[PDB]
RNA sequence: AUUGGGCGUAAAGCAAGCGCAGGCGGAUUGAAAAGUCUGGUGUUAAAGGCAGCUGCUUAACAGUUGUAUGCAUUGGAAAC
RNA sequence: GGCGAAGGCGAAAACUUAGGCCAUUACUGACGCUUAGGCUUGAAAGUGUGGGGAGCAAAUAGGAUUAGAUACCCUAGUAGUCCACACCGUAAACGAUAGAUACUAGCUGUCGGGGCGAUCCCCUCGGUAGUGAAGUUAACACAUUAAGUAUCUCGCCUGG
RNA sequence: GGUGCAUGGUUGUCGUCAGCUCGUGUCGUGAGAUGUUGGGUUAAGUCCCGCAACGAGCGCAACCCUUAUCGUUAGUUACA
């Protein structure tokens, strides 16, 4: 639980006189073990969008399963027309990623591993993209219990 | 879910 | 472009604060200028003292100036040696030939009275603080005083220029437009190394139904 | 056992090619009725596991919630259901939001119940415009909040006579992970609703049936006798505004 | 953008058809072995890149030993 | 709604003539898709020669409104719009979606062939539309006639 | 003396116009939308039905003053 932000971006809609201006937040929830959760929202403050951001994000967690620290088996995160990858990097090399990236990937308890941004670089499309990646992972005794060759094939 | 409890 | 709330249930809710009469338009002006001088003069020398507000009491060279404050030992001082000075003071400003016999006493509950928050505000202001988190901290003691909705809105160099982009906070049922609420209103001006800030904080204190008239 | 393939004399049967496709597992290929029919096999399979699910859940002493929302039979017969067993129910319009938001709802429960003891402990103190005044806002919360005013947490189950037509409902019984059993007619989506009945609801007959053995099966879990459930032959005769004219325009 | 992009509205599907050379291409059997894989031999100068060691008071560096990559010949494999 | 590969095709007849769909116990036996170059066709405007000119109408003249009007309006008005032989080869030549093939929910019409047969409706194989999920898309939206899952080939794009 | 293009406070205008927003939740990759829309009635977002919305604040009315009737306490420096 570091709850680091990303990209704080200033957004408002306009109005008969004047600018609604009420820019908004996002942030990455991760306790360094395996829970990660995103969420993103809006307020008139800096403070409430913080907090609205943080149980939005905590409220909606969801899993990721470690093995050597890294992942196993390269994947590539297509969402949005903004691609990730990720690929099994050995154990030495340790964390290198952009900044979002490596957000992610430091708060999920996670190592070594090679990253490479494609398409556009908008934050929240990354992390929607490298969530997809993350979590398309079918971990191998998953496909050793739904197949004949469970010990260990 | 099988069962409630 | 709204009313002062303080002035428009003045009189049908709210008595008087500075109750006295005299002969028509002889000497009520200098009366009127002469004990404003004490008002005005308690809320320049005695911030910590955290009055609350004052009642003039006037009539054929008579003069009984209540005070109401959180903190009287300042006024006080140690051992008396400040309630002197003051009752002196006040005579030098006043005349000769008026007995004074000033009281001072506490005020109840005084985190819902405006003027003191206010007062608390423009010192935090001044004191190179940030807006945000002390206007918070204020709001939240305020609310837990046990009181109604507070609204707070400040303006001036928000430690910066361009100054339109006051500030401002609602947190509660607060009807201005209702005569029938006992609304306070205080107001200050926070001295800052750069400009002027204008602190307003309006108070509701519970409804005044069936209270017939001015208490 | 439970309900036997004889007394279903009417219980299959929807309009004509508005089925959804992907329930080909249950509907056997199409005859000339054109209405899609069911297998009673595993109809009462499907009711078996309902039974016995609802049952434990009873047994677990949780709270239970009950949905009816067209026009006239199905809000009666929640109505009598409601009044027959300790139930949480609702019969007007999902107000869209009451189970994946709770807080924003137990506040006007209580404010509900605190204004029924607040007109129960008046003595005509106020003015009679006064008093007509609160009553008439205590009719609006009961039309809308009579049902569900005994429950402090969240329902741990849910029935839905139509999930098409209840597709807010069960969006949101499905946003949580709480279970759900639905009346799914040939014309829902079987992804969303967690225990299928492929029953009709449509027709009266139907429906007051199915939900008369949930509502027994719950009752038994609580001691209570069973009205319309494991009682035998000669009884499950329902009054009925006739069962009749499957097709619709 | 072979691995590593696109062509409805953002640049981009020729106005359409007949079409040779080119690319691609049904199923089964036999042979050959041009593609394909693999074993042996020859060669792919030295310096340099990589790894280890030694010597400069230690590195920069120098020396030291192994190291890839392709080509040609010869012997087999027959799935495409 | 039908046909054609596209442009397009609608009073009636005769001759010549093209392609398409359904069923095939028939036949050749991979002879099939795409296509650089090439060849053919290709709205209207326009041009060369000879006719034709009812209506309409660029250019032009006059009458109106406007400050101006060489425009919108009105009255005249030639080339042209028509036909015969050639030339020009451009259009938002649009489904803004290249061709060929296999597979992928369903529902509502409509048109043709076939079986059954008073029409209506039963269904089979096809062509033309609407709605619609997984799927795709930046969204709009496409969605069995794909902008889906894939292959083959050609043409084309690389800021204004 | 200068800077109302550094201000507080005060004030004009839209305008006594009926609008302006927020919390929770839902939908949307997003700015955002949903309440505030649709149907009736009012000077009024005033109320009532329906509705993925449920509630809340500012804004309207109401509590205040004055005129319009009567009862009562009081009778002068009114009245008679």
């Amino acid at each position: 639980f570091e709850e680091r932000i990303v990209k704080l971006k200033r957004i408002s809609k306009t109005t008969k006189g004047g600018r609604n201006m009420r820019f908004s937040v996002l942030v990455v929830v991760g306790n360094r073990k395996g829970k990660i959760g995103y969420g993103i929202a809006k307020a008139l403050e800096v403070p409430n969008a913080i907090k609205k951001a943080i149980k939005a994000a905590h409220n909606s967690l969801h899993t990721i399963e470690i093995h050597k620290g890294s992942i196993y088996h390269e994947v590539i995160g297509r969402s949005g027309a903004s691609r990730v990858l990720l690929k099994p990097a050995p154990q030495g090399t340790g964390i290198i990623a952009g900044g979002a990236i490596r957000a992610i990937i430091e708060l999920a308890g996670y190592s070594d591993i090679y990253t490479k941004n494609l398409g556009r670089n908008t934050p929240i499309n990354m992390i929607h993209a490298t969530m997809d990646g993350i979590l398309k992972q079918l971990s191998p005794r998953r496909v050793a219990i739904l197949r004949n060759k469970n010990l260990n094939e | 879910m099988g069962n409630f409890d | 472009q709204k009313v002062n709330s303080n002035g428009l249930r003045f009189g049908i809710n709210k008595n008087w604060i500075s109750r006295w009469t005299a002969n028509s338009h002889a000497q009520t002006a200098k009366w009127l200028i002469e004990d404003e001088k004490i008002r005005n003069l308690f809320f320049v020398n005695y911030r910590n003292a955290q009055v609350s507000n004052v009642e003039i009491e006037r009539t054929q060279a008579t003069v009984d100036v209540f005070v109401y404050a959180a903190q009287p030992a300042f006024l006080i001082g140690s051992e008396n040696k400040n309630i002197q000075k003051i009752t002196k003071q006040i005579k030098q400003i006043i005349g000769r030939t008026t007995n004074l016999d000033l009281t001072i006493n506490e005020i109840g509950s005084p985190m819902l009275s405006a003027r003191i928050i206010a007062r608390d505000l423009a010192n935090a202001i001044e004191a190179r603080v940030p807006l945000r988190t002390a206007m918070r901290q204020s709001l939240i003691k305020v609310l837990k005083a046990g009181a109604n909705g507070i609204k707070v809105l400040v303006s001036g160099r928000l430690n910066g220029a361009e100054i339109a982009r006051d500030k401002m906070y609602i947190e509660g049922n607060m009807p201005l437009s209702t005569l029938r609420a006992d609304i306070d209103y205080a107001l200050e001006k926070a001295q800052t190394t750069y400009g002027v800030i204008g602190v307003k904080v309006w108070i509701n204190r519970g409804m005044i139904y069936t209270k017939g008239l001015n208490r | 056992s439970l309900a036997k393939l004889g007394e279903m004399r009417t219980h299959v049967g929807m309009v004509k090619r508005y089925w959804n496709p992907k329930m080909g597992f249950f509907i056997e290929p199409e005859r000339k009725h054109n209405n899609d029919h069911f297998v009673l096999e595993l109809q009462r399979q499907s009711l078996q596991t309902a039974y016995n699910y609802v049952k434990e859940v009873a047994q677990n002493n949780g709270q239970i919630l009950f949905v009816g929302t067209k026009n006239d039979y199905v809000k009666k017969l929640v109505n009598n259901i409601a009044k027959r067993v300790d139930v949480a129910f609702i019969t007007q319009r999902w107000l869209g939001g009451t189970l994946t938001n709770f807080k924003t709802l137990s506040i006007s429960i209580n404010k509900l119940n605190k204004l029924v003891e607040k007109q129960a402990e008046n003595a005509a103190d106020l003015t009679k415009k006064e008093n007509l005044m609160l009553s008439r806002e205590i009719e609006r919360l009961e039309k809308f909040f009579g049902g569900v005013k005994s429950l402090k947490r969240l329902p741990n189950l849910l029935i839905v006579d139509d999930p098409v037509y209840e597709k807010n409902a069960v969006a949101e019984a499905n946003i949580l992970r709480i279970p759900v059993v639905a009346l799914c007619n040939t014309n829902t989506n079987p992804e969303l609703v967690d225990f299928i009945i492929p029953a009709n609801n449509h027709q009266p007959q139907s429906t007051c049936l199915l939900m008369n053995l949930l509502a027994d099966a719950v009752a038994e879990a609580k001691a209570m006798p069973t009205m319309f459930a494991y009682k035998p032959d000669e009884e499950i005769q329902i009054e009925i505004p006739q069962k009749q004219e499957a097709p619709r325009q």
